[PDB]
RNA sequence: UGGCCGUUUUCGUUGU
């Protein structure tokens, strides 16, 4: 999730980025207002503890 | 005063679609609530159909009162209006 | 392990093959990038398998490298509204809304990754014989 | 599995539908128009590989970024005795007269969706009205009226 | 009852795109400058280059709903191997003597050139075209 | 005028050759025997009690598909028309199943064979479930485990494949003609040429390929239909064919009766 | 409710007044509404799950008004662009295209059927285009049977002659097709099409009937002929692949040399743009041009039997770029008008070395979908698709807002009898609406 | 009317022998709801079977 | 869940053959073979027995409420 | 929830006769038949033969909508024969053709095994 | 609730193709036609109906 | 000559330039310098260019009505809450928007 | 013996 809200559309937060290579799914995201916000970790992602 | 004499009437003599619809609905209602029919009925039991036919024969006793922008009005007869 | 920041300064080989320079000219297969801007290469890491970059709802799609990406995204979207068998013990669980397909069947065309997603063990769709043809004009 | 979403317009008994040379009939019929505009090549490749797997009796490997190409699938399908591109002559059902075109025909993985029709059907003649406004309530479940 | 007649040679045959239908450019034998361009169905009446043909253009066939042809009735066509009913969509009053007549057989068009004396009587609505053998 | 030439006969599958009949007729025969062959199948499933992990509707459905020997169904009247109050043994064949498992280990497997005929308008050979063999257990209806009991009181009736696909006696009708496309009714897609891509039909040797110089026949028609029938076993393929022909005949006869009676 | 009664009908959003109409009732089973496949465009609807709403008059005057004012026939031509709004779409269109090809022939019994399907048919068969040796009809005759009496038209495409060897161009006389491949350009919603003329000439009622008649006929013929698509439609001969591959190599070489020059401060500076911007614009033009060239090569390769080409020509779906991308090359992937940024340190993806400007290195998808993309190119394609999605999502709401504001602004302006256009107060904005 | 909310079958008609429940009994045309389908059908009073103390009793209960 | 009764496409009853298919698989015969010996030629049937998933054993693995 | 009865696709209501004829007054010796509970299975067969006859000018039918079980047949025989006779003649012809086919198949199956 | 409001005598549903219907006609499930209704004054022309 | 930057009054007096045709893309300066009617025409031209750039087309009368309402009072009645509400029409009207 | 009463407000998820 992203705590950027929706008051003011903009496009930098929603769009994809190069660094995402191999960490989030380039294919999955919902449709409508959340499109681009809600992401999903890639199939080999790992979170530092 | 607000009326204008039939000698000097200036509005178009064709019957506009809105006038057609309003007269048809009004007559069909009246027809459908025990009003007399000014033309023959043979098979068209539908009051709207009766109204359509009666208009086609120019046998409808209704006067349009068109309001000019100022507030004056003029009186056209459904009889005289040229139905296309 | 490596993160985005650490990735910032590492050169990777797309596959183990690239680790050795290659030497043909098929008319019906993909072509590798030219990669000619650095006549000398000194690799330091090699990807496990490129297909790993996808997500869970995305690995269900067969041949995702053969589609217009928005279609991939759409398919990912409805993948979560597909009737099927969510959990073996549906009988004992007693929830508000739950649906079960009588005769689920695994997809004839699997992606290798679906082994670990158990999809072939819990499918949510059938293999149906469909004819792509204007038959009587009701399918427009 | 490729976004070619759609509904069911009408259903046909077994006889009226077209059948191939072997007596098969298809489960479902979709619109060709939908494919070219959307460029869902994976859909066609999946249908081909599914046909190959069914005849050869095993599941196909469709992992992206591999050496598989439509060439190999065509070769296998031909060797197994079918058109190397998956076309199959079909016959009309209302008469049996052949179909001047050659239909594409095979098993594809579908999956039903949650939006059954009856969940959305609705009507309203008269019913509950908001006390505050003397206006009909909102929502299908409560006999609501549309805006 | 025939409004015209001549014998035509087949100069060139072209198929191009189509398969069941092909275009032929023919020139008359009796009178040059009568150039014929017609489109015919290969399967329904095959031909080839360098052929010769007998062409007729008769207003009617008697010697409105159609019916399958009874074998009892007789018609002018009985002695020809390809018939096409048509209509004239343009009757050109062309140059000094380059008069052109345009007939469409429901998609198959026919452009004809010839002397006004030759085409004077083809100013009509619907025309049959008959080809011998 | 009509001819017949059976190529391979059997209990279930018939692979024949029908020629010298209007293609309309062959197609209509195929349709009618796919759709309009009266048969017998489970209709009303009355469940006294159940303890399986399968929904009651799920079993009632599974029973709906069980093929019933209907070799004498032609004698059985329509339950819609029969005058008896409720059902009778002359308009309904009652079958009951009551199976159970006991013990804490293993899994029982209730098969179609466990079905039993209680009554039926005997000795009409109707009601019995079909089997490939005697020892062939057959169709699998469910699996039972410790303490799980299944009891049902089935009913069958005489309906037609129109009203549902359980009344279909036909499984898969092959059908074709002109294996070399002499009549050309199909245009062949290709990338290089029609002949070096499309593999030949199995009836390839049954009609000689057109000669290279052969030219089109505009009076040609479809003449030889090769239709290979198959059945689930609920009725013998020959019975299927004869019954379809009889049904179509009586239907046309009804139509002609209507025509004459109208005046 | 009984059949033939009048009731409203609607979709949301109701952008333009062609999103509401007054239809007639037909009672039927099942629990869905059904629309003639033509009227989808005015509702901008499709059956991928869309929904509609309904309303019913409760009085006769209202029934009269609905009948006389909001019936579908009167809505056929759009006062927005003075042209027909509905049109023959999808199967009917893509079919009637083939039915009217010159070399399609129909035997007698099929014609017996089709001529009876046309409800308004006169009941008098037309004589065939062949009376010997075999009575045959051409589709054009039948399609014409649909068109009512007293109809005229004409059109010249590509400057063809009145002979039309290309078989383009359209000439109708008394409502009988004289020749021409009937398709969108003739029956589409566009201006000057058959529908426009039928409307203007015979009134609305006949124009409505025309859609149903043509639909029935072409649907029936397609049924008894049928149409489909298959994977082979997306493949071409190896020679065309060699051509396109060498074209791609040439384009890549051109970009290589362009970079070599721009490196050396020898590349001319475009006025109004800097070195980098002009450099990018030039390379983008080069790559787009190479893609278009390869696409045109693959297109000219296609045979007329190929279904994709049949649809494209018919035009009921698809376009040239679709073919170019499926078969020839996806091409270049563009983001906010610029190539793929160097999100990493001096490169797009960590796999390439630093400072690579070559097409693939900044988002040139070399292969076509049929060949399948390589990983990096797949990722770039994903970026592009996400961008398009975001753009649509943003644009829809803003357009809705602007439309709302406008509608509120002008909501009161109406046309009085005097011929002057006044708002509520009586201000006069135009003395004669639109000046005519 | 004491003849409501009782299990009822159909002895004659296109649904011969289907268990149904009397949902509405306005008059002379009983509205009965079945079990196998998800629907309710009208039916004349004399075309039904009414459960009684013993056996199935026609319209005399 | 359980092997269906009738093939959806054609109608050729298959459910009874499931056990035999498992049996043939046991001794290591390749799947295409096993499907052959059952006399399943039309792949409209081959699709099922090749790609049906048995769940009823899983659903029974839970002790019934009885 | 509004699906038709699947037993109604073939069963006929009492008040509606199985077949209904309508003379086609706009041309001579033409009739239009309003069938009931029938589809391509019967219509195609009747039409093929009635077309094969010599004294039939026009014959055709159409399936209004697959959601309804009835179709309409147009028939127009020459003045020589009234259409009713032509239709019943075709009926008899198919009846006898089917009988012949049945007999031949019976004999063939007897000999085959 | 003034510019717009929830209204009566309405109905909503899915839509589907129908090549065999007129242009100005629309499939209307039976249940809705049974639900909605339209007042009809009593005249001599419809008393029986 | 095309330029970036708008100065309408000053440039027309620059020698070497046709001062009877020069046009600017900011119709506000059109109102400021070349009066109102020129403003109307420039506004219409700009709207037409914007809509038609893609390839679309709209009946002229509609855009004419839009512009001629926009400048009926003589000054740019920019379509927002301000301009619409600043109109002296009935309160019920301007309130709802 | 007619006559006859089922929340709001949030937030979420989705759908076109
Ligand atoms: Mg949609
Ligand atoms: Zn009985
Ligand atoms: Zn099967």
């Amino acid at each position: 999730n992203t705590p950027i809200g929706r008051d003011g559309k903009l496009a930098k937060p929603r769009q994809l980025h190069n660094t995402h290579w191999g960490l989030v799914c380039p294919a999955e995201t919902p449709e409508g207002q959340a499109c681009g916000l809600v992401k999903n970790l890639s199939l080999l992602s790992g979170i530092s503890i | 005063e607000l009326a204008i004499l039939k000698e000097e009437r200036t509005t178009t003599p064709y019957l506009t679609k809105y006038e057609r619809a309003r007269i048809l609905g009004t007559r069909a209602l009246q027809i459908s609530m025990n009003a007399p029919v000014l033309v023959d009925i043979e098979g068209e039991t539908d009051p709207l159909q009766i109204a359509m036919k009666e208009l086609s024969q120019r046998k409808i006793p209704l006067v349009i009162r068109r309001y000019l922008p100022d507030g004056s009005y003029e009186d056209w007869g459904c009889d005289e209006l040229i139905v296309d | 392990y490596v993160d985005g920041e650490e990735e910032e300064t590492i050169m990777i080989a797309m596959t183990p093959e690239d680790l050795q320079t290659r030497s043909l000219n098929d008319t019906a297969k993909r072509i590798k990038p030219e990669m000619s801007t650095s006549s000398h290469h000194t690799f330091t890491h090699c990807e496990i398998h490129p297909s790993m970059i996808l997500g869970v709802a995305a690995s269900i799609i067969p041949f995702p490298d053969h589609n217009q990406s928005p279609r991939n995204t759409y398919q990912s979207a409805m993948g979560k509204q597909a009737m099927g068998v969510f959990l073996t013990n549906y009988n004992v669980r007693m929830d508000t809304m739950a649906n079960i397909l009588y005769y689920p069947q695994k997809p004839l065309a699997k992606t290798q990754a679906m082994e670990y997603l158990k999809f072939r063990e819990l499918p949510a769709g059938q293999n149906a014989i469909v004819a792509i043809a204007c038959y009587s004009g009701y399918n427009q | 599995r490729h976004g070619q979403k759609g509904t069911i317009g009408v259903t046909y008994r077994h006889e009226d539908m077209p059948f191939s040379a072997e007596g098969i009939v298809p489960d479902l019929i979709i619109n060709p128009h939908a494919i070219p505009s959307r460029m869902t090549v994976a859909h066609l490749i999946e249908c081909l590989l599914s046909k190959v797997g069914s005849i050869r009796g095993y599941e196909g490997d469709a992992t992206p970024f591999t050496d598989l190409t439509v060439d190999a699938v065509s070769n296998l399908l031909r060797d197994n005795g079918y058109q190397s591109r998956g076309f199959e002559v079909m016959y009309n059902g209302h008469t049996g007269k052949k179909l001047m075109a050659q239909v594409f025909f095979g098993p594809t993985y579908y999956q039903r969706l949650r939006h059954m029709v009856d969940d959305k059907i609705h009507a309203r003649a008269r019913g509950p009205v908001q006390v505050l406004t003397r206006q009909p309530v909102e929502g299908r479940s409560r006999d609501g009226g549309l805006r | 009852s025939a409004l015209f007649d001549d014998i035509f040679t087949v100069q060139t045959v072209d198929n191009g795109r189509y398969n069941k239908v092909s275009r032929i450019i023919g020139i008359s034998t009796t009178n040059s400058a009568i150039k014929l361009t017609l489109d015919i169905n290969n399967e329904m009446f095959p031909v080839s280059q360098d052929d010769s043909l007998t062409v007729t253009l008769a207003n009617s066939l008697s010697l409105k709903s159609w019916r399958p042809p009874k074998p009892t009735d007789k018609s002018l066509a009985d002695d020809y191997d390809y018939v096409m009913f048509g209509t004239v969509y343009k009757f050109e009053e062309g140059d000094e003597d380059k008069i052109k007549v345009y007939v469409s057989f429901g998609g198959l068009l026919m452009c004809l050139e010839g002397g006004y004396k030759s085409l004077a009587s083809l100013k009509q609505d619907n025309l049959y075209i008959l080809i011998r053998r | 005028e009509p001819k017949v030439n059976i190529i391979n006969a059997q209990d279930d599958e018939v692979e024949l050759m029908l020629s010298d009949v209007n293609l309309s007729l062959a197609n209509s025969l195929r349709r009618t025997m796919l759709a309009e062959v009266p048969t017998l199948a489970i209709d009303l499933v009355e469940i006294k009690m159940n303890t399986s992990v399968l929904a009651d509707e799920f079993i009632s459905h599974r029973l709906g598909l069980i093929p019933l020997v209907s070799e004498d169904v032609e004698e059985m009247k329509y339950s819609r028309d029969c005058t008896c109050e409720d059902y009778c043994d002359e308009c309904s064949v009652v079958l009951e199943l009551s199976a159970r498992h006991e013990g804490e280990e293993g899994t029982t497997d209730v098969y179609s064979s466990s079905l039993i005929k209680v009554s039926g308008p005997g000795n009409l050979n109707v009601g019995e479930p079909v089997r490939r063999d005697d020892y062939d257990q057959g169709i699998l209806l469910c699996k039972l485990r410790n303490h799980q009991e299944l009891n049902i009181r089935c009913i069958a009736k005489k309906g037609i494949a129109k009203e549902h696909a359980k009344w279909s006696p036909c499984s898969a009708i092959a059908f074709e003609y002109d294996p070399h496309n002499k009549l050309k009714h199909t245009d062949f897609w290709f990338e290089v040429d029609a002949k070096k891509e499309w593999p030949d039909s199995k009836y390839a040797t049954w009609e000689e390929p057109p000669k290279p110089g052969e030219v089109f026949d505009y009076k040609a028609k479809p003449n030889r239909f090769y239709m290979t029938v198959e059945t689930t076993g609920s009725l013998k393929a020959n019975q299927v064919f004869s019954r379809g022909i009889k049904t179509l005949q009586e239907k046309l006869a009804n139509v002609l009766f209507e025509l004459e009676n109208s005046r | 409710l009984m059949d033939d009664d009048p009731v409203l009908f609607n979709r949301q959003p109701s952008l333009h007044k062609m999103s509401m109409m007054a239809h007639r009732v037909k009672v039927m089973p099942y629990s869905t509404f059904r629309l003639n496949l033509s009227v989808t465009s005015p509702y901008n609807a499709d059956f991928d799950g869309d929904e509609m709403n309904l309303h019913v008059p409760q009085s006769e005057e209202t029934r009269a008004e609905l009948s006389q004012l909001c019936a579908v026939p009167l809505q056929i031509v759009s006062p927005q662009s003075n042209k027909p709004v509905m049109g023959i779409v999808q199967d009917t269109l893509c079919g009637v295209r083939k039915m009217t090809l010159r070399d399609t022939f129909i035997e007698y019994e099929q014609v017996m059927n089709m001529l009876f399907w046309v409800p308004s048919w006169d009941g008098v068969v037309p004589q065939p285009a062949i009376l010997k040796p075999k009575p045959l009809w051409t589709g054009k005759q039948l399609l014409s049977i649909a068109i009512p009496s007293g109809i005229h038209l004409q059109r010249t495409d590509g400057g063809n002659s009145l002979l039309s060897p290309k078989d383009n161009g359209m000439l109708i006389v008394d409502g009988k097709v004289m020749f021409g491949v009937v398709d969108k350009k003739t029956v589409g919603s566009g201006g000057g099409g058959l529908i426009h003329t039928v409307m203007r000439e015979k009134g609305p009622k006949i124009c409505a009937e025309l859609f149903g008649n043509i639909q029935k006929v072409v649907n029936y013929w397609l049924l008894h002929n049928g149409f489909s698509i298959g994977i082979g439609d997306a493949i071409a001969d190896a020679s065309t692949m060699k051509e396109i591959t060498h074209a791609i190599s040439s384009a890549k070489e051109q970009v290589q040399e362009i970079i070599y020059k721009a490196q050396h401060n020898e590349l001319e500076l475009k006025p109004g743009m800097t070195l980098r911007e002009s450099f990018e614009g030039e390379v983008s033009r080069t790559l787009n041009d190479a893609r278009d060239s390869a696409g045109r090569s693959a297109e000219m390769n296609l045979k007329d039997l190929n279904n994709v080409k049949q649809m494209v020509s018919a035009g009921s779906k698809g376009s040239f770029i679709n073919i170019a991308q499926m078969s020839a090359c996806v091409g270049q992937q563009m983001v906010e008008g610029k190539r793929i940024a160097f999100g990493f340190a001096d490169r797009s993806l960590p796999h390439f070395t630093k400072d690579d400007f070559s097409p693939e290195s900044k988002g040139f998808v070399e292969n076509s979908y049929l060949r399948g993309l390589t990983p990096q190119e797949f990722f770039f394609h994903a970026m592009a698709g996400r961008e398009g999605l975001i753009d649509t999502a943003v644009k829809t709401a803003e357009t809705g807002y602007i439309q709302r504001r406008l509608v509120k602004a002008l909501e009161d302006i109406m046309v009085h009898y005097d011929g002057t256009t006044r708002n509520s107060l009586g201000d006069i904005i135009q003395f004669l609406y639109g000046e005519d | 009317d004491p003849t409501l909310n009782k299990t009822v079958k159909i002895r004659q008609g296109g649904y011969k022998g289907k268990i149904g429940i009397v949902k509405e009994a306005n008059g002379d045309r009983f509205r009965v709801e079945l079990h196998n389908p998800n629907k309710t059908i009208p039916i004349p009073c004399s075309f039904l079977l009414i459960e009684s103390t013993h056996g199935w009793v026609p319209y005399e209960d | 869940m359980i092997i269906p009764v009738r093939c959806f496409s054609c109608g050729k009853v298959v459910g009874d053959k499931w056990d035999a298919y498992l049996r043939l698989l046991e001794e290591g015969k390749q799947e295409g073979d096993a499907l052959d010996e059952l006399k399943l030629k039309r792949y409209c049937c081959r699709r099922m027995v090749l790609t049906h998933v048995d769940l009823i054993e899983k659903f029974l693995r839970y002790n019934p409420l009885e | 929830m509004n699906a038709p009865d699947r037993f109604e696709l073939f069963i006929l209501p009492d008040d509606v006769p199985k077949l209904k004829i309508t003379p086609d007054s706009r041309v001579p010796n033409c009739i239009i038949i309003k069938f009931e509970r029938e589809d391509h299975t019967l219509a195609n067969l009747l039409r093929e033969e009635l077309a094969l006859y010599p004294d039939v000018t026009f014959v055709a039918y159409k399936v209004e909508h697959p959601l309804f079980a009835n179709f309409v047949m147009r028939l127009q025989t020459e003045e020589g024969t009234r259409p009713k006779q032509a239709l019943e003649r075709a009926c008899a012809s198919i009846i006898n053709k089917l009988k012949t086919l049945d007999h031949k198949f019976n004999e063939e199956w007897n000999i085959k095994n | 609730n003034l510019m717009g409001k929830r209204v009566d005598f309405s109905a909503r549903t899915v839509i589907s193709g129908d090549p065999n219907l007129e242009l100005d006609q629309v499939g209307v499930p039976i249940s809705i036609a049974k639900t909605l209704s339209y007042p009809e004054t009593v005249t001599q022309y419809n008393i029986h109906r | 000559l095309e330029t970036d930057g708008i100065n309408l009054a000053e440039v027309m007096a620059v020698p070497g330039v046709d001062s009877s045709r020069t046009y600017s893309n900011s119709f506000v300066e059109i109102l400021s310098v070349l009066g109102i009617e020129a403003t109307r025409s420039s506004l219409y031209k700009e709207i037409l260019n914007v809509i038609a750039f893609d390839g679309s087309y709209v009946n002229y009368r509609h855009m004419a009505l839009l512009v001629d309402v926009m400048t009926s009072r003589g000054y740019l009645m920019a379509i927002t809450r301000h301009g619409i509400n600043r109109a002296d029409t009935g309160a019920l009207m301007r309130c709802s928007f």
